[PDB]
């Protein structure tokens, strides 16, 4: 999955079959980094509109 | 503020009427030199009335006042010619 | 604010603007540790292929798929990909492959 | 069931019968209206372009459509501000809450703000605040905080309550005029059509009835927990609209997938415009539907808030002659209290209780000259005629001061022979 | 400053129209923004897809324009109703409503036409120079509790007088100014004072 943004660490637990997760709007809530098992989620560069 | 963080204006303890609705009890205006000022809501002037069960207030003079009240009536009537729009 | 209003002149008040002031500065790439070239079994170079009534399906797992060697090895007359573009296909990771 | 039209009642009309009430009841009626809705704003860049590399170019192509949509949402939000400004900001002159003193033997402890409480909300306002109940930031839809917070709205309601109790209608008209509360109630009885002696003779009974009605409102509000349903409906509708929008985020919209990241990753732009345009055009159309549903809701609550503003300026500020507008019955006063996303009204009103039949005549001929009552109607107890006001049975002897002389006795229909006293 | 409110409406109107002009500029996913080009460099059978994409985007901008107009129309309709109510209640008749036709007691109004609007010139009464007085709800004389008929009972502290609520015009307590009802014991706040009968 390709994107633009910042990456923030998190401790969201996941089911055994899928380390990757999807949000309730089916957006990627968190995708696990391949080399490092730490949970890393995408946060936009643009926060709530100024 | 409760709305967020405002940068670029100085907050004043004095209360003035809202010109730009920042929100969460904050509003901004342009005033003197000239700069953007931010302030809390001026809920109004503070007037104290003293209730007593044997007192009454009667005015002794009258003022005739003429007040502006500006109300919209209508806007510009806008139409579209259809085919020259969608087709050119 | 001028970009949002699409006008050089801006009136007094508060406005909400579309946020595109941030520009990308670097590109980072993360893929799992697999340095193994694919045990294709030379499926492309296999001496005998399957008949069409009994077609053979082979699982591909735990390798890094490189098509550059295949293009050098042989010229393919038909290369039609559906759902994934033929270009930037080497950028993308594939979940499970059954050739 | 077949829907019940109402209780069947009969009126025995006659040309010589009148019905005059002899006893009355002071009642308090609770009326709930909405003022403003939870303000919603859209981050155009996030919804159309969440973490997409090429979406900046797409923002140039389709962003303007969203920019217009945002302007509409901004308009709705900004309109909501005048809604509160059209309700709680009729009089900007803020009055200090007076110390609790004797108010005609009436009790206003529940509706007045509590100085012991750190919040300026009254006890009834605390009950309504508690009774009303209640990811999106990542989605790209955000909630705008209100321009007027609940504390200063409660302060506005407290100032208007203090003005209404201590000055009558005069606080709006420039500088206020401090008045006793019993005199204001008597003057409002004079406005309804009841003489001023009725209150001052029956002050304790009216005070006890008002206190009992206030107590009945207090417990009923807490026990039923259904009066605030209308306000909850507005909060529920806002919650539904948002939830339905974020559920519309979920579907793939007739494309390859519902995630634009995989659309960008799997495809290369020349065959990818088709998929990305179906996705973002469907998202923009869902946004367009959202705006329309918000627009009709905004109009609905604007109409309700205009009604609430008219109840600010005509019920709260002064007595309104209109019947069935300010509560039910003849309207004496109305107390406004703030509420989460709305306002609530306690209408103090007058209801006749015990009526009696009497024999009536349009006029009295005494010395060959016709007499007509200046105020009230003529009644007969059976032996001696009396003149009385319309909404209460107060018998008065017919004097030359009570009636005026006009015309002659033959032309009028239904006149009766009776004597007219002269002092 | 006062005329600014109307100007805003015009600017709002103008703003909407401006957007639609820009809204015709966007290609909306077409190969070319101008429809003459997609007609010129494309044979029809696949060009109809570009055509209905472009005109679908244009129509989309049209129904958004319609909606934005409808909310503005609603705001105008509400203002129009208010203005017609002001005409039928503040100008042609006198209004007992307070703060509906201006601050203070409303005397009358003058309407004046305005470009895309109207202004109301409210002539209104404002009390000023208020003064304290000592009051009683009723006056007892000869066992009769007289109640005031069209005024208040006030006192300069030497003698009691009757006057109007919105202006100080004291008058001597006469039998014509008051009406007799009930007895003096039942009323709270009774004050002994003679009543002078003409
Ligand atoms: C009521 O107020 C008016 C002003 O609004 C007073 O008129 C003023 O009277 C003084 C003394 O006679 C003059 O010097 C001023 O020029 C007057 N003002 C105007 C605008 O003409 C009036 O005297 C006040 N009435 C009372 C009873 O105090
Ligand atoms: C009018 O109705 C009221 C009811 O509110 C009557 O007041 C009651 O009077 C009886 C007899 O004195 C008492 O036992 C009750 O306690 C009173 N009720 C209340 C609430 O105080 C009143 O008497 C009635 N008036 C007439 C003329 O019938
Ligand atoms: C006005 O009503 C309030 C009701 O809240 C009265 O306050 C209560 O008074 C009783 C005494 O009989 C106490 O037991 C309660 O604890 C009080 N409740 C609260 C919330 O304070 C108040 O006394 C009434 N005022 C008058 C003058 O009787
Ligand atoms: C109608 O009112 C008159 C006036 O009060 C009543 O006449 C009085 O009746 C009582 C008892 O019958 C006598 O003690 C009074 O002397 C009467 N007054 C006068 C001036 O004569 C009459 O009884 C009432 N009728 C009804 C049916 O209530
Ligand atoms: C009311 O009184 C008048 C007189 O004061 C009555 O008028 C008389 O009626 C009788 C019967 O028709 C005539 O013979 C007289 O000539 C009338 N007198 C006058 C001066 O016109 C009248 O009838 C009485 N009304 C009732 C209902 O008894
Ligand atoms: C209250 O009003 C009365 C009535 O005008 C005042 O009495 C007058 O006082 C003046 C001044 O001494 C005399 O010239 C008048 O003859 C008095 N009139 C009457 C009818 O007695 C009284 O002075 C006023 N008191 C105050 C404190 O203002
Ligand atoms: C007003 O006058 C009445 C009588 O002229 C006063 O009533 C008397 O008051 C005294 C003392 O309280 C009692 O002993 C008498 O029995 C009362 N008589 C009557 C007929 O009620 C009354 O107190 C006076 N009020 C004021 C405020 O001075
Ligand atoms: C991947 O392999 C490299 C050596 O090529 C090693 O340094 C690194 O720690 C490995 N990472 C993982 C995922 O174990
Ligand atoms: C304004 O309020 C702030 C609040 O902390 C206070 O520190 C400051 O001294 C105040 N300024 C004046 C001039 O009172
Ligand atoms: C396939 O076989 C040929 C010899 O027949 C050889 O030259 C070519 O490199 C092979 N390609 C691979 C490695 O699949
Ligand atoms: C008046 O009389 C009618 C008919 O006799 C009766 O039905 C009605 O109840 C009476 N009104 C009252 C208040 O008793
Ligand atoms: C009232 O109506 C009755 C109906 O029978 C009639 O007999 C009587 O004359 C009428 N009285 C008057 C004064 O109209
Ligand atoms: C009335 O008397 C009080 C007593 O202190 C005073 O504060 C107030 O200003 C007076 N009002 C007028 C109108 O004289
Ligand atoms: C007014 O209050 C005082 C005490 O503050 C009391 O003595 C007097 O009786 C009261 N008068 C009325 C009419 O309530």
């Amino acid at each position: 999955l390709t994107g633009t943004g910042v990456l923030t660490e998190s401790n969201k637990k996941f089911l055994p079959f899928q380390q990757f997760g999807r949000d309730i709007a089916d957006t990627t809530d968190a995708v696990r980094d391949p080399q490092t098992l730490e949970i890393l989620d995408i946060t936009p560069c643009s926060f709530g509109g100024v | 503020t409760r709305a967020g963080c405002l940068i670029g204006a100085e907050h004043v303890n004095n209360s003035y009427e809202c010109d730009i609705p920042i929100g969460a009890g904050i509003c901004a205006s342009y005033q003197t030199s000239q700069s953007i000022i931010a302030y809390t809501m001026s809920l109004g002037a503070e007037n104290s009335v003293a209730y007593s069960n044997n007192s009454i207030a009667i005015p002794t003079n009258f003022t005739i006042s003429v007040t502006t009240e500006i109300l919209p009536v209508s806007m510009t009537k806008t139409s579209v010619d259809c085919t020259m729009y969608i087709c050119g | 604010t001028k970009c949002t209003l699409k006008s050089f002149t801006v009136e007094k008040g508060i406005y909400q603007t579309s946020n595109f002031r941030v520009q990308p500065t670097e590109s980072i790439v993360r893929f799992p540790n697999i340095t193994n070239l694919c045990p294709f079994g030379e499926v492309f170079n296999a001496t005998r292929f399957a008949s069409v009534y009994a077609w053979n399906r082979k699982r591909i797992s735990n390798c890094v798929a490189d098509y550059s060697v295949l293009y050098n090895s042989a010229s393919f007359s038909t290369f039609k990909c559906y759902g994934v573009s033929p270009t930037k296909l080497n950028d993308l990771c594939f979940t499970n492959v059954y050739a | 069931y077949t829907m019940s039209l109402g209780a069947e009642n009969s009126v025995a009309y006659s040309n010589n019968s009148i019905a005059i009430p002899t006893n009355f009841t002071i009642s308090v009626t609770t009326e709930i209206l909405p003022v403003s809705m939870t303000k919603t704003s859209v981050d155009c860049t996030m919804y159309i372009c969440g973490d997409s590399t090429e979406c900046s170019n797409l923002l140039l192509q389709y962003g303007s459509f969203c920019t217009q949509l945002n302007r509409a949402l901004t308009g709705i939000a900004v309109e909501q501000d005048k809604n509160t400004q059209e309700v709680f900001a009729q009089v900007k002159q803020i009055y200090k809450t007076p110390p609790i003193k004797d108010f005609g033997g009436f009790n206003f402890s529940q509706i007045l703000p509590d100085p012991s409480k750190p919040s300026k909300r009254s006890f009834i306002e605390d009950l309504l605040f508690n009774k009303v109940t209640l990811a999106q930031k990542f989605n790209g839809l955000t909630v705008l905080p209100p321009l007027l917070t609940d504390e200063m709205i409660a302060q506005y309601t407290s100032a208007l309550l203090a003005g209404t109790i201590t000055s009558g209608w005069t606080f709006g008209a420039g500088a206020a005029l401090q008045i006793p509360f019993a005199m204001q109630m008597a003057y409002r009885f004079n406005g309804i059509g009841v003489t001023q002696n009725v209150l001052y003779e029956n002050q304790k009974l009216i005070a006890n009835q008002f206190n009992s009605a206030i107590g009945k409102i207090q417990d009923s509000l807490s026990s039923t927990a259904s009066a605030l349903g209308k306000l909850q409906d507005v909060v529920n509708q806002n919650a539904q609209a948002l939830n339905t929008l974020v559920k519309q985020l979920s579907s793939n919209f007739g494309a390859i997938s519902s995630v634009l990241n995989d659309i960008l990753s799997r495809l290369d732009p020349p065959e990818a415009e088709v998929q990305i345009d179906r996705l973002i055009t469907g998202r923009l159309q869902s946004l367009q539907t959202y705006v329309t549903q918000q627009l009709i809701r905004a109009a609905e609550i604007r109409a309700s808030a205009n009604l609430a503003a008219t109840k600010m300026s005509e019920c709260v500020l002064g007595q309104s002659k209109r019947v069935d507008f300010c509560g039910k019955g003849y309207h004496l006063m109305s107390f406004p209290q703030s509420a989460p996303h709305g306002v609530v009204f306690l209408h103090v009103t007058y209801v006749p209780a015990q009526e009696k039949n009497f024999t009536t005549a349009p006029a009295i001929c005494h010395d060959g000259k016709a007499h007509f009552p200046r105020e009230g109607v003529f009644v007969s107890n059976g032996t001696h005629w009396f003149v009385t006001q319309r909404n209460f049975y107060e018998p008065q002897i017919i004097t030359t001061d009570n009636t005026f002389v006009s015309g002659n006795c033959d032309v009028v229909i239904g006149i009766v022979n009776n004597t007219v006293y002269d002092p």
